């Protein structure tokens, strides 16, 4: 139940249920972005 | 660099406990969630929803709870216009194939339609004629041409309206 | 982990409008109908830092609930960057 | 409400729903059927009365209906005590319950099988008997308006002639027909007499 | 620093522009243009031009979907190769921009697909218009003046918006010393300033699900894109998906993600603000002119406009000429007189009042559909936003140059009528409210639709009592017509007859038993003459959107003016009217002569005529006096 | 579906009917109802389902509860002449469920 979690329950697989009553917009997040110094012109790709 | 990287999308959700499942003067409690990749856009506002996801702390020495998605359990939910399968397995049209040539299937639809409710006959045949609705056509000026059957009933009160109503939506795709 | 007390039948009894300032710091009983409750919100118990130039936590941390232990120099490297909690390293309790 | 009515006019016969609040204009579509179910004027409706003054609703709502069921609780002890057997059979009383019945889920399938697979269309024939009826059903209510001094409170109109041809094909339809048959017509025009005309027949 | 990549893709651009000598053609005739303006004075054309994807797509393949995919590496290469046919052609002695029309496949999107997916691609997003900033100017270049040295310095900026790749940061300040300390004056005038503005798109509400809330998508437009679309507008605005900003990645919850603005459509729909301009070409204003030639031109088109609809045929004269308009009157000394013709149909229950409002709407080039009760005086004219206090532009003040089409004109509120009132006479909307004191203009043409008071006009009692409407608003509507359904065996039967016809219509390529697919018809705002199937069944009926083109042509080339014949007429015919009793529907004003005069210079515009004979005048008497006295010869 | 000023965030409750799902709901001054607490009751005692269409949540709370009402007679005094119609401003198919 929603009002059971506890901190227990921190960072560990929980099933529960109830009602969706808001979707925020599509935020759009990066997976992987190339960059570049300023002064050195350095390519480089940083993935997350 | 914008034009090399790669992005995905974040929704953000919010839950709330159901809300006849909760203390009598209290606020329900409601959790903030987050999901993304293939599980955005795959719910409504108002869905009943079963969630896997990991339990998780996000600091704003107190902490704000959250949840990531792992997986969204969407409940059988209003079926509305885009809510709706469009699509019939094969199986399922060889039986309504079958079903159509039935000589009695007239009748049967009719026993079909509010069997528990007694009588009113000829009221449960165009009860189905409503169902199936006539035919929607556009004329070539512009012109559009009723393709439905709108069914009006009148009397004392006890005559099942309300219950035969109940029925047509519990039976009727959207309603 | 850790077991807490309880104590009950303190014979002292203290309504909200007399608390005054003596009172701090020692143990009161007061009576009163509840209002609103905060909900859950787990409490940091057992602190895991981390710092940039260590590139793994450091030894857990007690943390009272006076105030969290905002390290700002580094046990090992001296380093300025330690402000990390990782969360499933620390250990929670639950707070309302 | 009056404010709901007058949309609700424009949406069952138009199958729209215009809106044109200060900076939205639009045209929403509301292509439905709509089952309505509602008490006369009164709590009882008392033919010792005209019987057009039971008739709460106006000649445009009723003409915007394809069919006015009026349904009376006649008070026959025998079809009472059948009504009542059948309730205590259905609650609980397991004297209910193949091949006769289609479940909901099915029935439901089935239906949205039949709206999206045909749509028939009228047979040559079907016409002249439709124009037929449509001109006979008139001259009846022209009658029925000549003798009596009120004008009849359940109008027939092009609207009752559109909804014969739709309930025709709605039959064809079901039977999934891609032509609607005479028989069907046969039986659309029989609905029409037990579902309209005899409520203004009812009425002067 | 010369790159090959970017050399090949310019010189496949232009290879690209010279297999398809239009956009060729397109370039010189706006040179010319421009330097025939500038000849004049011993408008200005933008630098601009639209590709077909289609034709590009053909021609070669993988440039195209380089443009698709990866525009930020394609465009600018084809600009410039577009520049560099310009300024060859321009042997006469700012870079030219590009723009794209056609299909994009899986890229044509709304506001609420428009995932994160597609960034960084060339997409074409439909929706609705609801914020549009202010048109500003955006500082690109800054002419300085050093009063010592006496020589002008030049910087030039830019931002991450104007241009596609991303370029090295240089931040931006402002030259206010010399390289020598010398001060600086700042010299406007000699500066270059580019217009810029942002428009929010959201989800257009035909195709939005319903009981959800919207999703927008922010659009940058720039220098000659700008103030292209009126809020409220629909749109289809194509351009790159691009995200910007470090997106909180670098420390202080995405990315700001925007479509940066190649090309905007005003999307025609029904009941909006756009209008709808189909194209004329020669053989469509030869076969125009052809048919006015013909005798029973008016009948002809009065007939063709609802075939489905049997009878009605006055009303459909009426509709058509209202459609066409009659002139506008502006005194030299300020004074206006009104040049439009309202229609009021006042009958029975099922007598296809609607159908033909409907079809009006559906026909008209600028149409907007209203009920009764659920557009309030604030829905019609216009109202104070209170947000600083701005102003909303309502049914009537949006429906400008265009018809507003109102249902169940009945049951509408009286405070509604009061306030449509200066409408539909003056054609103007005042405001004078919460010290906002504007008046706004609506030359709008009225039709509506209501029922008689009693449900049915029943002809025992007098016109007053079953039309239950103010005088003065009756007085307003041109042509006021009662439609009674009255039983007759023989009128039965046609009717019958004519929507049995109607009802067993095939499509040209649908099945007997096929469900026929509605279609939103977005049409683009910028095959015979006649139509195969008649209804009723020899006098030609044209084919709808041929009487559209008509209609337009007739309304824009042909102004006619009135003469001593037709004076005459309408005089004698005003005369007889107004002195003569039979019980009319409507009394007699000043306002009937302004209608015969409206009516005269319609059918006029109807026959192509730069004038008014003395036919017009007759058939606008005759059309009056069936609308007044329910009678006709 | 209110906002707490405070907190500043949505929240869907129910009314006491949907609160009471499976219990009875106690409804003091049943005369004294606003119209949109009589639509509720209304639908709570007909279909056991309110149902919500507002900030873009579109569902049905279920309600199916027992309602112990207590009203007072038009004119604080129950006219014994007069049926149960001119007693209570409550209409027929309020009463008859
Ligand atoms: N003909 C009937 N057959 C079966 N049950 C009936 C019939 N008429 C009434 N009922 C019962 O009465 C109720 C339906 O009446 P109701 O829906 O209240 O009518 P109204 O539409 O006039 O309000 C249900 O409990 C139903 O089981
Ligand atoms: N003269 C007519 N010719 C063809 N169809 C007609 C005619 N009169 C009525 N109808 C049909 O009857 C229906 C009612 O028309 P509508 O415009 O809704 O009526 P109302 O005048 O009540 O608004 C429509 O389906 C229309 O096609
Ligand atoms: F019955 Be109608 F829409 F005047
Ligand atoms: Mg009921
Ligand atoms: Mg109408
Ligand atoms: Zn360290």
């Amino acid at each position: 139940p929603l009002r059971d979690l506890d901190s227990e329950h921190v960072s560990k697989i929980v099933r529960l249920s109830g009602i969706i009553i808001s979707t925020s917009v599509l935020s759009s997040r990066a997976t992987y972005l190339s960059i570049m110094c300023r002064n050195c012109r350095h390519t480089t790709s940083i993935t997350i | 660099i914008h034009e090399s990287s790669k992005f995905i999308d974040q929704q953000f959700l919010k839950l709330q406990e159901i809300p006849e499942l909760v203390p009598v003067g209290e606020m329900p409690r409601n959790l903030t969630m987050t999901c993304d990749r293939y599980l955005t856009n795959k719910v409504i506002p108002g869905t009943r929803v079963t969630i896997v996801g990991i339990y998780s702390i996000y600091n704003s020495a107190i902490r704000t709870p959250y949840i990531k998605i792992l997986g969204i359990q969407s409940d059988v939910e209003t079926s509305s216009i885009w809510n709706s399968v469009t699509m019939f397995t094969e199986e399922e049209e060889e039986e309504f194939l079958q079903l159509s040539r039935n000589p009695k299937l007239y009748e049967i639809l009719t026993n079909s339609i509010a069997p528990s409710i007694f009588g009113n006959e000829d009221i449960k045949k165009a009860i189905v004629c409503l169902l199936m609705g006539g035919s929607k056509k556009i004329l070539p000026d512009g012109m559009r041409l009723r393709g439905d059957i709108n069914v009006l009933l009148l009397g004392d009160p006890g005559t099942a309206k309300s219950q035969l109503l109940k029925f047509v939506e519990k039976v009727s795709p959207i309603a | 982990s850790e077991i807490h007390v309880r104590i009950s039948d303190f014979p002292t009894i203290y309504s909200l409008r007399e608390l005054r300032e003596s009172n701090l710091s020692s143990l009161v009983r007061v009576t009163g109908v509840v209002t609103r409750r905060t909900g859950v919100f787990p409490q940091l118990k057992y602190v895991k830092f981390n710092c940039l130039k260590c590139g793994s936590i450091l030894g857990p941390f007690f943390q009272d609930s006076n105030e969290e232990i905002r390290i700002s120099f580094c046990t090992n490297c001296k380093s300025k960057g330690p402000f990390r909690v990782n969360g499933e390293k620390t250990v929670y309790r639950n707070y309302q | 409400r009056d404010e709901d009515r007058v949309a609700i006019h424009e949406a069952m016969e138009q199958q729209t729903i215009s809106i044109a609040k200060a900076g939205i204009t639009t045209v929403l579509n509301s292509r439905t059927s709509v089952l309505a179910a509602a008490n006369p004027i009164y709590g009882r409706y008392d033919d010792l009365k005209s019987p057009g003054d039971n008739i709460d609703f106006q000649t445009t709502i009723l003409s915007r209906f394809d069919m006015i069921f009026i349904v009376k609780d006649d008070h026959n002890e025998e079809r009472d005590i059948s009504i009542a057997n059948h309730v205590i059979n259905i609650h609980t009383g397991n004297a209910n319950a193949n091949g006769s019945e289609i479940s909901i889920e099915k029935m439901k399938r089935y239906i949205t099988y039949c709206r999206l697979k045909c749509a028939p269309r009228l047979s040559p024939q079907a016409a002249e008997k439709l124009s037929s009826n449509f001109v006979t059903i008139r001259k009846q209510l022209l009658i029925n308006e000549l003798e009596s001094t009120e004008r009849s409170s359940i109008p027939i109109t092009i609207r009752q002639l559109e909804a014969i041809i739709r309930i025709t094909e709605s039959l064809a339809k079901l039977e999934l027909s891609p032509i609607a048959q005479e028989r069907h017509v046969d039986e659309a025009i029989r609905l029409f007499q037990a579902s309209t005309m005899d409520a203004a027949s009812q009425d002067p | 620093a010369p790159d090959a990549v970017f050399g090949d893709r310019v010189r496949r651009f232009q290879e690209f522009l010279d297999t398809f000598t239009s956009y060729r053609d397109s370039v010189r005739s706006i040179q010319v243009y421009n330097s025939n303006n500038a000849a004049n004075y011993n408008n200005i054309l933008p630098h601009r031009i639209i590709i077909s994807l289609d034709d590009l797509r053909e021609f070669d393949r993988s440039f195209w979907s380089g443009i698709l995919v990866e525009p930020a590496y394609f465009i600018p290469p084809a600009e410039k190769a577009l520049t560099d046919l310009a300024d060859s052609m321009d042997d006469v002695p700012h870079p030219w921009k590009l723009s794209f029309k056609g299909s994009f496949g899986a890229h044509a999107l709304s506001p609420r697909t428009l995932t994160a997916q597609h960034l960084n691609k060339l997409v074409s997003v439909e929706g609705i218009v609801t914020k549009t900033s202010l048109v500003r100017p955006k500082l690109i270049r800054s002419v300085h003046y050093a009063a010592k040295t006496g020589r002008f310095h030049y910087r030039d900026y830019t931002d991450a918006t104007t241009t596609l790749t991303t370029r090295i940061p240089t931040p931006a300040i402002y030259p206010t010393e010399d390289t020598e300390g010398n001060k600086l004056t700042t010299e406007y005038g000699y500066s270059t300033f580019i217009d810029h503005q942002r428009i929010t798109v959201q989800e257009m509400p035909e195709m939005a699900p319903a009981g959800q809330l919207p999703r927008s998508i922010d659009v940058i437009l720039d220098d000659d894109l700008v103030d292209k679309t009126k809020p409220g507008d629909r749109v289809n605005v194509v351009g790159v998906f691009k995200s910007l900003g470090a997106g909180g990645m670098n420390q202080s919850i995405g990315f700001k993600t925007l479509i940066l603005g190649n090309t905007v459509y005003p999307l025609h729909a029904r009941s909006t603000g756009v209008a709808a301009r189909q194209m004329l070409t020669d053989f469509d204003i030869r076969n125009i002119n052809k048919l006015s030639k013909k005798k029973d031109i008016f009948d002809i088109l009065s007939q063709s406009l609802a075939p489905s609809i049997y009878g009605h045929d006055h009303i459909k004269k009426a509709i058509l000429l209202m459609l066409m308009g009659g002139v506008e009157k502006n005194l030299e000394n300020g004074s206006h007189l009104r040049g439009d013709i309202n229609i009021l149909m006042v009958g029975d229950p099922s007598t296809a009042k609607s159908q033909l409002l409907r079809f009006v709407l559906n026909t008209a080039s600028l149409a907007i559909a209203t009920t009764g009760r659920g557009s309030s005086g604030v829905g019609l004219t216009a109202a104070v936003t209170t947000d600083e206090r701005r102003l909303e532009a309502g049914a009537m003040v949006l429906a400008d140059r265009g018809v507003v089409c109102i249902d169940e004109f009945d049951k509408m509120t009286d405070v509604d009528r009061v306030a449509i009132h200066e409408v539909m006479e003056q054609q103007t909307v005042t405001i004078a409210k919460a010290g906002i004191h504007t008046t706004l203009n609506a030359r709008c043409s009225v039709i509506a639709a209501a029922n008689p008071v009693f449900g049915q006009y029943d002809v025992n009692r007098d016109p007053h009592q079953n039309i239950a409407l103010p005088d003065s608003l009756l007085s307003r509507f041109d042509l006021l017509f009662v439609v009674t359904d009255d039983i007759n065996e023989i009128r039965d039967r046609s009717i019958s007859e004519h929507v049995l016809r109607t009802h067993r219509y095939l499509p040209p390529g649908y099945l007997e038993g096929e469900p026929v697919r509605e279609r939103l018809n977005l049409s683009l705002a910028v095959d015979h003459v006649f139509e195969k199937f008649n209804p009723l069944l020899i006098p030609k009926l044209v084919t709808i959107p041929f009487l559209r083109k008509y209609v337009q042509y007739a309304k824009e080339r042909v102004i006619p003016q009135l003469t001593q014949e037709a004076i005459n007429v309408i005089v004698k015919n005003y005369t007889d009217l107004r002195n003569d009793d039979n019980t009319k529907k409507s009394p007699i004003t000043a306002r009937t002569l302004e209608t015969l005069i409206r009516l005269a210079t319609a059918h006029a515009k109807v026959r192509l005529s730069k004038t008014v004979n003395k036919v017009d005048a007759k058939v606008a008497a005759n059309l009056l006096r069936f609308a007044l006295l329910g009678e006709d010869i | 579906v209110r906002k707490d000023p405070i907190t500043k965030e949505w929240t869907l409750e129910g009314g006491a009917l949907v609160l009471a799902d499976k219990g009875v709901c106690l409804i003091d001054e049943f005369d004294k109802m606003n119209d949109q607490d009589r639509t509720s009751i209304h639908e709570a005692m007909e279909q056991q389902s309110i149902s919500i269409s507002k900030a873009g949540i579109v569902t049905t709370l279920q309600a199916r509860c027992s309602i112990i009402a207590a009203a007072n007679p038009n004119g604080g005094r129950y006219n014994s002449t007069l049926p149960l119609a001119q007693n209570v401003s409550l209409t027929e198919p309020i009463l008859s469920r």
